[PDB]
């Protein structure tokens, strides 16, 4: 859990989490 | 005629006990539906403290039947526990302490 | 637990023929 | 079941409390 | 915290309860050939005065 | 034997301390209430109903009882307009009472 | 959410292998005069 | 200070004056069968239905939007900012969707009765924390569960009336 | 009274504290020295230790020795838990916000 | 004294099933979370230690003095019977009743009753085994396919009569009835509700003497049930003999 | 030193090691990270047992939560106010269960054919 990294898990998964729900509306 | 009134006993006895056999079997339903009826009861007059009551009665039957024993861990984790039993912790500790086991 | 023996009957009746 | 509504799972409440 | 986890929880108490009276058995029956073992508690007294 | 109650007494018993005819009537008074102040080393030592009953099977029965009997109550979702009321009478007591008021009139 | 029957099951074995006291045949020599004693200690 | 005005209006979403007036007819006219309401009013659930005759919104994320007097509810698990599932308000629907919405509506002041007292009671029901929202509905879904209870043990005492009979000609 | 004698058994344990010694050298009648010296000796405190006996060897079991303890020993008293860490990422993304 | 609990075997036992198979239960709240119950788990270990002492030739005799058991006994007897509240199981009340009765069974062939409102206590205490029913024989017969707990009373009563002393006057000014249990005991007689102790103890000595039982089916009910029945026997020959001869109204 | 108390009251001095333990233990060191300061803790104050699912028991966990925050008074009102409110709809001795006049004529059958 370091959001200042661009490699963690944190960041991809919250970055696809609001992509998808921007995606879908 | 004795012989006679001993074979009417013989035979009205099984019907008797065909009944006594449906009369325990309502008798635990209605000791059944008497549960039921005071846990109903119970809920509908205070539903609050009666669903305070369900639970803390629901974890603690999980922990007797699990085999579990202890104190509660939320209760003793904090600083207040130690100051209302001031007094066994004074008796304890110089008990442990005098047998050498601290 | 201790079923009622004789002796206890015996020990009564001996306490009511003595006194 | 879906009529039914959805519940707090309690398993995972007390870990993110532990662990936070 | 599962059902899974909490049955093999037990699973892993009631093995080491099990050794533990094998254990227990064992310093009865080495006291009772003339061997003084200790047991799961400690020796109870000593010479002085009791026993 | 059945000894005496004078063999009951304390002077002729022994005491903390720190004849013949006392030391004969001790052997028939540790015979006859030895045989007789003996507990049962056997079973029926059950002894009744509520020496035998088991907690942790009721406290099963009623985690059981609890549990179902509040999933009756939450997760039936049948409304209170729909919940039909049940007889207050069976099929062989409306024929037992339709028979005995007949008969009544005897 | 657990299968209890299953738990209880082996919750009883649980009960009955847990060192709550000791048996009768580890109890070593039992002294009258200590436990009088400690009966009038006014000690838990 | 927009919070307020957030569930005000959030209350109040995509609710006309006809989709009122539909779903007070369907409430009125039908007893404790949300799906005629809800079909009454057509582009809704009854969950919905439901959530509006309590004044209540959705997606329950209005409600605790921070995470204090939320005790548990904060260490609660959810799908993050998507998916969005709503124990609390499910919960407190189907608690309120078996309970005969008349008498509900004799149980608050705070639930919808007519179409002329809509403007009164959205008046009165301003000025509130989102915690507030969250306690009346969950003290409103706690007396229902109360009430079905007592129905419950009614329909238990006549049972054991049944069984007392039974044992008498028995 | 009570002082002198515990004191005075206490120089040499492996010697009986007679009443006589005790009641030549306080000054007092014989009965209640003889009352407060059993008294004394009913709750060990004097002659507790007159004939002390070794005991000899213990053959000790596993699981019945000091420092035979583990981590992987159930914790049926001591309350204090150790819990599980659940990794899941929404709940690691509820424990970065929280 | 507000209230005499009389209650029977039987419904101690319902009682006993009704408050195990509760959903809300208390029963098993431990010993380190109360200290009522603390207490009350001590005085139950007390019990079960004397009720197990007393099976040996020697202590049979020499628990029967000891002023310190008697009066533990007396005092136990009070608490049991008029205030109850404050045990907090009802198996501990109904254990107390079961241990009494038998550490009274074995010591009262030495036992010399100490005080007169222990000598009523002794037979409220015996009386409460047993089922009444709803003047005449106000005990209905207990079958023994149920328990013998009864038959430990019948004992302590056929003991305890011969003594012509302390025993028999006691039980004389009791049952055809050192300043303030004066007050005590003509508060505990009309608590119990003339004579009804007197047909109450005779219609429960009545009872235990299984008639209907061995009469109904030859030898063996008898061969096993002749001390019970000849300890009866001598109980109300003595009470017929030796109490019943003017105060009567009925 | 570790958890040596005759060394550790050595090093303070003036005290029985025994009040070095004990103020060892009534020290408030984690309470500021708990989460209360004593409304409750709810279900999770029975930590390691929790008898709760989420797929079998969906209602109990959520009114196990939601007890916690509302005051139990009103929520008595509230419930007396609908079984009163449903007792003046229905109405619109036990004339609750018997409420049909053949129903009160049978149980009085009853009583009666028990008498003769």
């Amino acid at each position: 859990m370091n959001t200042s990294d661009s490699e963690s898990t944190l960041y991809k998964y919250l970055k696809e989490s609001k992509r998808k729900y921007d995606e879908i509306t | 005629e004795l012989n006679e009134n001993a074979r009417e006993l013989e035979q009205i006895k099984p019907k008797i006990a065909l009944q006594d056999k449906e009369i325990t079997s309502v008798l635990s339903n209605l000791h059944e539906s008497n549960k039921r009826y005071r846990f109903f009861k119970k809920i509908s007059e205070d539903p609050v403290k009666a669903l305070n009551e369900c639970i803390a009665s629901t974890s603690n039957a999980l922990k007797v039947l699990s085999g579990d024993e202890g104190y509660n861990e939320d209760m003793v984790r904090r600083a207040n526990f130690y100051k209302e039993n001031e007094a066994m912790l004074r008796e304890n500790i110089e008990v442990i302490l005098s047998n050498g086991r601290m | 637990i201790r079923n009622i023996n004789v002796q206890d009957a015996l020990l009564t009746n001996q306490l009511y023929k003595n006194h | 079941p879906g009529v039914l509504p959805v519940g707090i799972d309690t398993h995972t409440a007390t870990d993110i409390y532990q662990t936070l | 915290f599962s059902n899974k986890e909490y049955i093999s929880r037990l699973w892993h108490t009631l093995k080491y309860y099990q050794d533990l009276k094998n254990t227990r058995m064992k310093s009865i029956t080495s006291t009772s050939q003339k061997i003084p073992s200790a047991s799961i508690w400690g020796n109870g007294y000593s010479g002085y005065g009791n026993g | 034997n059945i000894p005496s109650l004078t063999s009951f007494a304390e002077e002729n018993n022994y005491q903390y301390g720190y004849t013949y005819a006392q030391q004969q009537l001790n052997k028939q008074r540790q015979d006859f209430e030895r045989v007789r102040l003996r507990p049962e080393q056997l079973s029926n030592i059950i002894h009744d109903e509520s020496d035998t009953i088991s907690f942790r099977s009721n406290l099963l029965k009623n985690f059981i009882s609890s549990n179902d009997a509040f999933n009756m109550l939450s997760l039936t979702t049948v409304p209170c307009d729909r919940i039909e009321k049940s007889r207050l009478f069976s099929e062989k007591t409306i024929r037992y009472l339709m028979q005995k008021q007949h008969e009544m009139k005897t | 959410g657990y299968d209890i029957n299953y738990i209880s099951k082996i919750g009883e074995k649980i009960d009955s292998n847990k060192p709550i006291f000791l048996f009768a045949p580890e109890l070593g020599a039992i002294n009258l005069h200590a436990l009088s004693m400690s009966l009038q200690s006014k000690n838990l | 200070p927009l919070k307020k005005v957030k569930i005000l209006e959030q209350i109040d979403e995509n609710w006309s004056k006809e989709d009122l007036q539909k779903l007070l007819k369907g409430i009125q006219e039908f007893g404790a069968d949300w799906y005629k309401v809800a079909k009454n009013v057509g582009n809704k659930s009854p969950e919905q239905c439901i959530l509006r005759f309590l004044q209540l919104p959705i997606e329950d994320k209005f409600l605790y939007g921070d995470g204090n007097g939320l005790g548990p509810l904060k260490y609660a698990p959810h799908l993050p900012f998507s998916k969005s599932e709503n124990p609390v308000l499910s919960t407190i629907a189907f608690l309120v969707g078996l309970v005969n919405p008349k008498t509900v509506q004799s149980m608050t002041q705070r639930a919808i009765q007519s179409a002329e007292s809509i403007k009164s009671q959205k008046e009165e029901i301003s000025d509130q924390k989102p915690i507030e929202h969250i306690k009346e509905g969950s003290e409103i879904a706690i007396s229902s569960l109360g009430y079905r209870s007592h129905i419950f043990a009614t329909n238990e005492e006549r049972q054991m009336n049944f069984l007392t009979n039974e044992l008498i000609r028995l | 009274y009570r002082n002198f004698m515990v004191n005075s058994y206490r120089l040499n344990p492996n010697e009986y504290f007679s009443v006589t010694t005790a009641r030549r050298n306080v000054s007092g009648d014989a009965a209640a020295l003889f009352r407060l010296h059993k008294f004394l000796t009913k709750w060990g405190l004097i002659n507790y230790q007159v004939d002390s006996k070794l005991l000899p060897k213990n053959i000790e079991p596993p699981l019945t020795s000091q420092y035979s303890t583990r981590h992987d020993a159930p914790r049926g008293l001591f309350p204090f838990e150790s819990y599980k860490p659940s990794v899941q990422l929404p709940d690691m993304a509820k424990l970065k916000k929280m | 004294p507000l209230k005499i609990h009389r209650t029977p075997y039987l419904t101690s036992l319902k009682k006993i099933k009704d408050e195990i198979d509760d959903p809300f239960t208390k029963i098993n709240t431990r010993g380190a979370e109360d200290p009522k119950v603390l207490i009350n788990d001590q005085l139950s270990t007390i019990s079960m230690i004397l009720r197990n002492i007393s099976f040996s030739d020697n202590n049979s005799r020499i628990m029967s003095r000891n002023f310190y058991l008697k009066r533990f006994i007396s005092d136990l007897l009070w608490l049991v019977l008029i205030h109850p509240e404050n045990f907090t199981c009802n198996r501990k009340i109904l254990n107390f009743k079961k241990d009494l009765v038998i550490v009274l069974s074995n010591i009262s062939h030495l036992l010399e009753i100490a005080s007169s409102i222990d000598c009523l206590l002794i037979l409220i205490l015996v009386i409460s085994f047993g089922q009444p029913k709803l003047e005449s024989l106000t005990f209905n017969e207990f079958q023994l396919q149920w328990g013998k707990y009864q038959t430990f009373g019948v004992d302590i009563l056929a003991k305890l009569f011969s003594l012509e002393k302390p025993n028999l006057n006691y039980f004389k000014s009791i049952l055809l009835n050192n300043h303030k249990d004066k007050k005590l005991l003509r508060r505990l007689l009309n608590l119990y509700n003339r004579h009804n102790l007197l047909n109450d103890v005779v219609s429960f000595l009545f009872s235990a003497i299984p008639l209907q039982q061995v009469l109904s089916q030859p030898s063996l009910l008898i061969d096993q049930f002749s001390p019970v029945i000849s300890q009866s026997l001598t109980s109300i020959l003595v009470i017929v003999q030796k109490i019943l001869p003017f105060n009567f109204n009925k």
